[PDB]
């Protein structure tokens, strides 16, 4: 009703001034963004809120348009915009909404986010330690690193310990204990034998990414396991219409052998006749199976519950690290309000902030004791900073010439100032280390360079880019004379002889797409590039003449 | 070459199709080098080579290298122009809904979903997840979830449930769509939905989607995956001055998109949390926003600067857009300015070019015609000829020129005239030459103003400017065909002076042999030049089948008016010019000697007048003192008692007889009348003058005074002026229109002191401040009348149609204030006039209606001829060249082809020049009284009508308004009208009314008088109401170019019965095209459908063009190409203004053979 | 590199350099006309691979490549007056010249 008056009142007026909408608006809303949508909605109407009042003139003169589907639709959100009050429309203000629902973190919470970020890892590592071939695969790093193939300090960065050869002693610990275990599952005590094996390892430590790829190799193991498991049970459970009480009861608990699907076709059932033409890519995927199963040190249901616990770990440890971010994003708005001046936007300031808030997230340790502010406050404003060095300039200055250039400018604005009206260039190089001609091109260095639609102006209202001129055009009388020389080349050599002609041709580039060299002309003319040379030589000096050269003399400029 | 536009939806495949290459890093160049990066939005890979034929790095320099792509760098080495031409794409890690077709008012993506706008806002913008086919678990298919409802209704349900939020959820909405299935569900319930909003949704969303089934267009389309990038020379980086660079914003607003971008595929990989990767989803959707179409979403970002950057969509719009001023306004070559000087020995053809500019501009003709005749061996050679500028580069000058027009223009082109082809005649000195009898076409006087020549170039451009724009072919003005060659001001007052007799000068009554002897006697000093002589004059007349009799006699005439008939051609009589021959009669002159003779005889005879009023009126000597201002003596008696009578009636006010505004009134009435008294007491002294004379008494003869002389023979000035140079100036204005009421009793020959000088400054600075701003938008009313009446050609030779308006003299309550002789004279007749004895034909039937025709129909005193009008053309896409009349600016009627729509509103709008630009009341006036007549505005207080014909009645009283029912006197009454007991009604409840006949008083509402009377009744109304205006201020411009304007007005049509066609009913469609389908209909066995004429304001009308390229010029742009891309539009060009865009001949001119030779073509 | 102010132009055929003095500037007392030198600056740049029959021309008449453009400053079109002054400015990198 209230805004609905405004608008047919604007609508019989054919205009509305600032006031008379501030007056209709309603008073729930208190931001100026809701107040500025309503007013660009209403003008498409259109009625054309204005400040002052139109005159007389300005209501016949002024064109109407345009009706009316925009009438409606306008119509239909300004209905609907006054119920919901708190619409807003900026990134921002919806960020630091979603950011407030959180609650802060404290100092004894920061300690327990960080073990338990801690603990999940740790189950991770225990998971991924339970797998041989993860050991097995170490081993061989280690000894093609031994081979001199990589760095006793690059595969890993040493062990739990702070010299690598107490290091290398565990390395042969951990190979006397990997003998003792591995060669001897003869069961009783091998459970508790790799037990032995993986917690030996434990007090080691390999480089990260090493690790990240073992946790990839018992991904993909594990992936294609259950794809196995995937072809197989779809091909019986879609393809054979297979009860899920025959696969829990055949396939889980031994999920090996050819007795779950193998003997399963004997089970006095339609389906179980189904899989006959379902027994073949079954059984090869069984055979993937009992391969993988050979290929797991164990076999496959129990490799499947270690990399399940080390899911278990990992789920745990990234939501961890979730609620650390979660807590501390207040602490990088704090730290990107510092920058927000300096070329980008507020939004982009955080967003760099948070990537390196994750960053230091996952570097935390609180065996320390330190405030996590006192830590991450580092990574912060160093990936903010170099997210200002990178990406706010439109020609990318690197970022050590960025610091030269703060550099200069911290140097110039106190040496004016002590020095009297400014420091020049010699002056600078001589209070700063540089060389004086390294200054000069600093100094040079271009700055944030135009807008090309900046008005030049009033003339004409044309924006600078009206009087920046084609430097690479070819101008009409150019080509003209360009192509008039052409003409001129061709009946020029027409006055020679067919070999002159022919060889002065093909040794420049007329009518062909060469450049010929003495060789490839020679071989056509069967001369060894010397005669050819002399025959060159002997046209270039009959056009030489005047009177056969007057004309290609005025192509001539000078 | 192409004949046709086609516009569509960009696939993401497709904008990969167009791509050379994926853009990566934002760089731009290398900081140091400035070379392009590798993936910067200025690559070489990418977007192709730096310089032409030679790789970036520079492996590859050699044209013989081409096309062949280097191995160290990846840039193929070609021409630097494909650097101009290829896109890039940029590929979204997330899907970002295009601006466009969401923000827009219908927002295709939210009337295409059936979902409301803030509501996909919420989904996209992520705060709330919307069902997207959620099986059958009782969600609601578009029903929004917030996020606690979205966990809470997932608890219970680990079963699919199939929600989500964000650009992917729109497009797995788009893209899950059937849009025939929905088609079909709505018009199974437009069955059954019979009620207004509902069915009337119904088909208005079924339309869209029937309209996106056909365009090929997908629905999800409009969720950007894939992004195109503007090639790098669309949007440079080029260096200025000392390592200054200078970008366009538009690399800026890319290098946010992939900054952002980048950064969300790192934090996808990173595996940030729900809060991150959410926030730079925003962010990047807002980017690419910015991009597109900064502004939309509030606020446009700023650069380095306070102001926004500028985007795609404002690459495109605004006067600093690419239609606006680089589509039709653009700088030209071969074309130089200078400053126009008189050059009165010119003929009309021919101007005089400096030799300066004549050399610049024909440089390659000069080029050319050197190394023909030899005298240049190369065109180096020539060049340098030519820039020495040596002895033949001038005889090549005199020959190059000899018959080459060139086009002088000035710059408010208000009409065709400001553009006129001449022959160059080459001068010394720098200011080109203009003939004095072109001024009043160009609108130029010769105190500093400027003139553009342009050079036409081709064989066909020369034939145009010499054919068609020569200024001897353009005399009459098309506006009205009154000649625009009439003689100013020194050829005027010569051709007064010496056509003006005095009672006694040198040699009186002789009896002269003819005009040479008068001539002679006059040249020898023995007779003066108003001397009443008896003259033999021998006058030709073509009284005949164009015979050209003779007949000689002895007229009593002056001895100029004699030595001025040697100059008169032979049809004319000898009656023009034994009167004085003011202006007017001048003008006249001209006129019936175009009339009689052609346009040969009357070039001839302009320029003869021309010489010979500026040869008398350099022997008239004819100068200006201060003794020629002759104050009347009776000036200060009048004051006296002016003066007197005002302070009496200061006396009664203070006595309080009167009040204070009442006194007021009274004492600026005394002051006007007591100024009448003054002027009228000078110019009874000014007018005459006492002389003797043959016998030797005193008479009274017209005074030969100067200023007088000046302002009676219409060569300049007038009593008013002549009343403030020697009479009283009289009350002044204020701004506010109020008059002061202490007037200025002094004149100009006397002085005014501080205060009265003061006074008239008010008045003054008021005209001036608003002459300075009407010259500001001086072509608006040109130009929006050229928006809706441009695409209008005379197509057709004759349409055959007897309809046509009855011409008949307007009778202004008084006598007649226009004839009917002058509103019918070039038009051609619809059926036959009879003569008064009603049975004779006078004038058949398609019979122009020249000076012949008219003369016999005044004659006859036949006072009502039915004619054919333009609005009532039965011609289809066109107008037919009988239903159009005659030229106007040509004598013969109209040629198929010419673009009468265009003629049509600059006749309209250089005429309304000359009105007043505020509108005043008296019947208002002005100019913006005119085009609010066009735009066809309802009037507050419409006199209402009588809807339907039958016995009058009334019904309940005062529901707010009266009630009244018309009931027919055999049919059925339901129309009954809520009358306004304030509109105080005209006919009693027993006088049975006819329908289309008034009720109450006041103004008609135009679209009331089309749906009741004739669409001859809404033109003969729009067309007396702005004629209205145009004789207030006494302008004449005729009323074919307004029919043209109103048959462009009421273009569309309304459907009622649909009949047997395929029309909707309540339906609005071009009125051309549902005339040729019932015809077509009912040309087979079915029955046409019937339908209500519309009506439509200018800017309503010019809305609703059948192209888009063309209707995105005067409109808003962004609509324009989002609704025609959602249509699947195709252009077929078939128009004026996108064939200017596109860059071909228009169907206009001369390219109307072109356009039917490839209609030809096509059609085969 | 840099452009120097030098009167050793290219084609022009020393009849326009004869305004200039040996540093390249014209004297305060001389009379130009619209293209005459004021001052003659040459300019480095590249080669750029001028196509045959430019090849030939230049093999016929063996007048090699400049490799330097004539960016330089002539009078504008159309003045003709006295120079009546020459004001030069050198950075302090830059020496100077003979004018200077
Ligand atoms: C005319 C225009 C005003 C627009 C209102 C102003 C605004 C920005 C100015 C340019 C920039 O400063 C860059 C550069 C700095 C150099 O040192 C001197 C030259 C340059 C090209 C300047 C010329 C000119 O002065 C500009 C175009
Ligand atoms: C005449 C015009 C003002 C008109 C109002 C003046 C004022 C500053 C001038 C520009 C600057 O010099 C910078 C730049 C230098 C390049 O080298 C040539 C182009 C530029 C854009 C110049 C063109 C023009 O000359 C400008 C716009
Ligand atoms: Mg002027
Ligand atoms: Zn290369
Ligand atoms: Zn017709």
């Amino acid at each position: 009703s209230q805004l609905k008056l405004l608008v047919t009142r604007g609508k019989e007026q054919g205009y509305l001034t600032y006031a008379e909408v501030n007056d209709h608006l309603p008073e729930d809303i208190v931001d100026s963004d809701q107040i500025e949508d309503i007013i660009q909605m209403i003008n498409d109407m259109g009625i054309q809120v204005m400040e002052e009042a139109p005159d007389a003139d300005d209501l016949m003169l002024a064109e109407n348009t345009a009706d009316e589907d925009a009438a409606e639709a306008a119509a239909q959100v300004l209905s609907s915009v006054e119920s919901e009050i708190g619409r807003t429309t900026d990134p921002v203000r919806m960020y630091m909404r979603e950011m407030g629902t959180v609650e802060l973190l404290t100092r004894e919470g920061e300690i327990d986010i960080a073990k338990r970020i801690e603990d999940g890892i740790n189950q991770v590592q225990c998971s991924v330690a339970e797998y041989p071939e993860a050991i097995t695969y170490l081993l061989e790093q280690y000894d093609r690193v031994e081979a001199e193939e990589a760095r006793l300090s690059d595969l890993i960065t040493g062990f739990v310990d702070i010299d690598p050869e107490l290091a290398r002693e565990k390395f042969a610990e951990l190979r006397a204990q990997y003998v003792v275990t591995r060669d001897t599952i003869k069961h009783a005590t091998a459970q508790e034998e790799i037990l032995k094996l993986s917690e030996v390892f434990k007090q080691f430590r390999l480089v990260p990414k090493q690790f990240d790829y073992l946790v990839n190799s018992m991904r993909v193991m594990m992936d294609r396991v259950r794809t196995q498991e995937r072809l197989i049970m779809k091909l019986c459970v879609e393809q054979c219409k297979m009860p899920k009480k025959n696969f829990i009861t055949l396939f889980t608990g031994n999920e090996t052998s050819d007795t779950w699907f193998n003997a399963a076709i004997a089970m006095n059932k339609p389906w179980s006749e189904k899989l006959h033409d379902v027994s073949e890519e079954v059984h090869r995927a069984l055979q993937k199976l009992q391969q993988i199963e050979e290929e797991t040190g164990l076999t496959i249901e129990q490799v499947k519950d270690i990399n399940r616990r080390m899911s278990i770990g990992e789920a745990k440890a990234r939501r961890a690290k979730k609620e650390m971010v979660e807590a501390n994003l207040r602490l990088v708005i704090s730290i990107a309000k510092k920058y927000t001046n300096r070329g980008l936007q507020f939004l982009d300031l955080i967003q760099e902030g948070n990537i390196g808030l994750m960053k230091a997230v996952d570097k935390f340790e609180y065996r320390r004791g330190y405030k996590f502010s006192t830590y991450a406050t580092w990574w912060i404003r160093q990936a903010i900073t170099r997210s200002i060095a990178d990406q706010a300039r439109t020609i990318r200055i690197p970022v050590h010439m960025i610091e030269t250039i703060n550099k200069l400018n911290r140097i110039s604005r106190q040496m004016l100032q002590e020095m009297g009206r400014e420091p020049t260039p010699e002056e600078l190089a001589e209070r700063m280390l540089m060389p004086e001609d390294k200054i000069r091109k600093v100094l040079k260095i271009a700055k944030e360079p135009i807008s090309m639609e900046t008005p030049i102006g009033d003339d004409e209202d044309s924006h600078l880019g009206d009087f920046i001129e084609d430097t690479t055009l070819e101008l009409p009388l150019d080509s003209a004379t360009t192509e008039s020389l052409r003409a001129a080349t061709h009946d020029v050599l027409a006055g020679l002889t067919a070999r002159e002609a022919k060889v002065l041709r093909m040794r420049f580039g007329i009518d062909m797409n060469t450049d010929y060299t003495l060789e490839e002309v020679g071989k056509q003319f069967d001369v060894t590039r010397e005669r050819i040379r002399q025959i060159e030589a002997k046209a270039l000096r009959k056009l030489r003449h005047p009177s056969r050269s007057e004309v290609l003399r005025s192509f001539l400029d000078d | 070459e192409f004949d046709a536009i086609k516009i569509a939806l960009a696939s993401p495949d497709m904008i990969r199709s167009w791509s050379f290459g994926e853009v990566k890093k934002p760089e731009t160049i290398n900081y140091r080098t400035f070379k392009p990066e590798r993936d910067g939005l200025f690559c070489a890979r990418i977007f192709g080579p730096v310089k032409d034929y030679e790789c970036l790095c520079g492996k590859y320099k050699r044209l013989k290298h081409r096309g062949v792509i280097c191995e160290k760098c990846g840039v193929e080495v070609t021409q630097t122009k494909v650097r101009r031409e290829r896109m890039g794409h940029i590929e979204l890690a997330s899907p970002t809904a295009h601006i466009w077709f969401l923000k827009s008012l219908p927002s295709r993506i939210g009337l295409l979903l059936d979902m409301p706008l803030r509501d996909i806002e919420r989904v996209l913008y992520f705060e709330s997840y919307v069902v997207i086919e959620g099986g059958m678990t009782n969600l609601e298919r578009q029903q929004i979830l917030t996020e606690e409802q979205y966990l809470d209704a997932l608890e219970e349900f680990g079963d699919e449930f199939d929600a989500k939020m964000g650009a992917e959820a729109i497009q797995a909405l788009l893209k899950s769509m059937d849009l025939e299935q929905e088609c079909e569900q709505l018009r199974e319930e437009l069955n059954e939905t019979n009620s207004e909003t509902k069915r009337k949704k119904l088909t208005k969303r079924i339309k869209l989607l029937e309209a996106f089934v056909q365009s090929g267009n997908k629905p999800e389309w409009m969720i950007l995956t894939v992004l195109p990038v503007l090639p790098p020379d669309l949007r440079p980086l080029v260096p200025l001055d000392g390592g200054r660079f200078a970008t366009s914003d538009l690399n800026d607003l890319y290098r946010r998109v992939i900054n952002r971008n980048n950064r969300l595929k790192r934090l996808l990989d990173l595996a940030a949390p729900d809060i991150i990767v959410r926030n730079e989803k925003r962010m990047l959707q807002e980017a690419v926003d910015a991009l597109l179409d900064n502004g939309r979403r509030g606020r446009a970002i700023t650069g380095s600067n306070k102001r926004p950057l500028k985007s795609l969509a404002d690459m495109i719009k605004g006067k600093q857009g690419r239609f606006r001023q680089n589509l039709l306004g653009k700088r030209v070559d071969y074309s130089g300015r200078s400053v126009i000087t008189v050059g009165p020995y010119l003929r009309l053809h021919q101007c005089g070019l400096p030799k300066k500019m004549a050399l610049e501009l024909f440089k390659p003709f000069i080029y050319g015609k050197l190394e023909l005749r030899g005298l240049a061996t190369t065109i180096k050679a020539a060049k340098k000829m030519v820039e020495r500028e040596e002895a033949v580069v001038w005889d090549i000058l005199d020959e190059v020129i000899r018959e080459h027009p060139v086009l002088l223009n000035r710059a408010p082109t208000l009409h065709r005239l400001g553009i006129q082809a001449f022959e160059p005649v080459l001068i010394e000195g720098k200011a080109i030459q203009l003939h004095p009898l072109v001024c009043a076409a160009y609108n130029a006087d010769f105190d500093g103003d400027q003139m553009a020549v342009h050079v036409p170039l081709t064989l066909e451009a020369q034939l145009e400017a010499r054919a068609l724009m020569m200024s001897t072919n353009n005399i009459l003005s098309p506006a009205n065909g009154e000649p625009i060659i009439v003689p100013s001001q020194d050829v005027v007052l010569g051709l007064y002076y010496m056509t003006r007799d005095c009672v006694n000068a040198k040699g009186e009554g002789m009896v002269l042999t003819g005009p040479k002897e008068a001539e002679r006697l006059y040249r020898s000093g023995l007779a003066s030049l108003h001397a009443r002589v008896k003259v033999r004059i021998t006058e030709y007349e073509k009284d005949a089948n164009g015979e050209l009799v003779a007949k000689t006699s002895l007229k009593d005439t002056t001895v100029g008016r004699a030595i001025l008939w040697m100059i008169v051609p032979k049809g004319l009589p000898y009656s023009i010019v034994n009167q004085a021959l003011g202006k007017k009669a001048i003008s006249k002159m001209l006129n019936t000697c175009y009339r009689i003779l052609g346009l040969k005889p009357t070039v001839i005879f302009a320029d003869q007048i021309m010489y010979t009023g500026f040869a008398y009126a350099a022997r008239s000597g004819a100068s200006v003192g201060i003794d020629d201002m002759v104050i009347p003596e009776k000036k200060h008696e009048i004051i006296s008692e002016a003066e007197a009578e005002v302070a009496e009636i200061q006396e009664q006010f203070q006595s309080g007889l009167v009040t204070a505004g009442e006194r007021y009134n009274k004492v600026i009435d005394i002051w006007a009348a007591a100024n009448d008294r003054v002027s009228k007491a000078m110019m009874d002294n000014l007018q005459t003058e006492t002389v003797i004379n043959r016998d030797g008494q005193e008479e009274k003869q017209v005074s030969f005074n100067s200023i007088y002389m000046m302002a009676d023979s219409g060569a300049r000035g007038s009593a008013a002026q002549i009343r403030q140079l020697a009479g009283m100036r009289g009350l002044m204005a204020k701004p506010d229109g109020s008059i002061i009421e202490t007037p200025i009793t002094a004149n100009f020959r006397e002085g005014l002191n501080v205060l009265q000088y003061f006074i008239s400054t008010h008045g003054a600075r008021k005209g001036l401040a608003d002459t300075a701003l009407k010259t500001a938008n001086s072509g608006y009313l040109t130009r929006r009348l050229v928006d809706v009446a441009q695409d209008l050609v005379v197509t057709e030779d004759d349409c055959g149609t007897h309809e046509g308006i009855m011409m008949t003299p307007v009778i202004e309550g008084g006598d007649v204030k226009e004839p009917l002789r002058d509103r019918v004279l070039g038009r051609v007749t619809a059926e036959d006039v009879l003569k008064p004895g009603t049975a004779d034909i006078l004038v058949p039937r398609n019979t122009l209606l020249h000076e012949q025709w008219c003369d016999l129909l005044e004659e006859n005193s036949v006072d009502a001829v039915k004619v054919r009008s333009v609005v009532s053309c039965d011609t289809d896409f066109g107008v037919c060249a009988h239903c159009y009349g005659r030229d106007l600016a040509r004598g013969h009627i109209i040629n198929k082809g010419e673009a009468i729509g265009v003629i049509a509103a600059q006749s309209i709008g250089e005429p309304g020049t000359q009105l007043t630009m505020r509108t005043f009341h008296i019947i208002t006036g002005g100019l913006p009284r005119v085009a609010d007549l066009f735009e066809a505005r309802r009037p507050k207080e419409p006199a209402i009508l009588a809807e339907i014909s039958g016995i009058v009645s009334f019904g309940k009283e005062t529901k707010g308004k009266r009630r009244l029912v018309i009931t027919p006197v055999d049919g059925s009454d339901p129309y009954e009208e809520m009358i306004p007991k304030w509109r105080q009604l005209n006919v009693f409840e027993g006088e049975r009314v006819e329908r289309g006949d008034v009720i109450s008083d006041g103004p008609e509402a135009p679209h009331d008088i089309l749906r009741l009377r004739g669409v001859h009744a809404v033109t003969r109304y729009i067309v007396n109401e702005v004629q209205d205006v145009y004789r207030l201020q006494g302008v004449k411009i005729n009323d074919k170019h307004i029919e043209v304007i109103v048959r462009q007005m009421l273009r569309k049509a309304t459907i009622v019965n649909a009949g047997s066609s395929d029309f909707l009913e309540g339906e609005q469609v071009e009125y051309s095209r549902v005339k040729i389908a019932n015809r077509e209909l009912e040309a087979n066995g079915k029955v046409g459908a019937t339908y209500s004429r519309d009506l439509l304001g200018i800017t309503k009308a010019s809305l609703a063009t059948e192209s888009f390229i063309s209707a995105a010029s005067f409109q808003e742009t962004t609509r324009v190409l989002t609704e025609a891309a959602v249509a699947g539009k195709r252009d077929e060009l078939r128009g004026l203004k996108e064939n200017v865009i596109v860059g071909r001949l228009i169907p206009a001119g001369t390219g109307y053979a072109y356009h039917q030779d490839r209609m030809r073509r096509r059609a085969a | 590199g840099p452009e120097e102010i030098t009167a050793d132009i290219p084609n022009v055929g020393e009849a326009a350099l004869s305004k200039l003095d040996e540093s390249g500037i014209v004297y305060i007392g001389a009379e130009v006309t619209g293209g005459d030198i004021l001052v003659g600056k040459v300019t480095p740049k590249g080669e750029t691979q001028l196509t045959p029959e430019e090849k030939l021309l230049r093999a016929i008449f063996g007048e090699k490549a400049s490799d330097v453009k004539d960016s330089s400053l002539r009078v504008p079109n159309g003045v003709s007056g006295t120079v009546i002054d020459v004001q030069v400015f050198t950075r302090d990198g830059v020496e100077k010249d003979k004018r200077a």
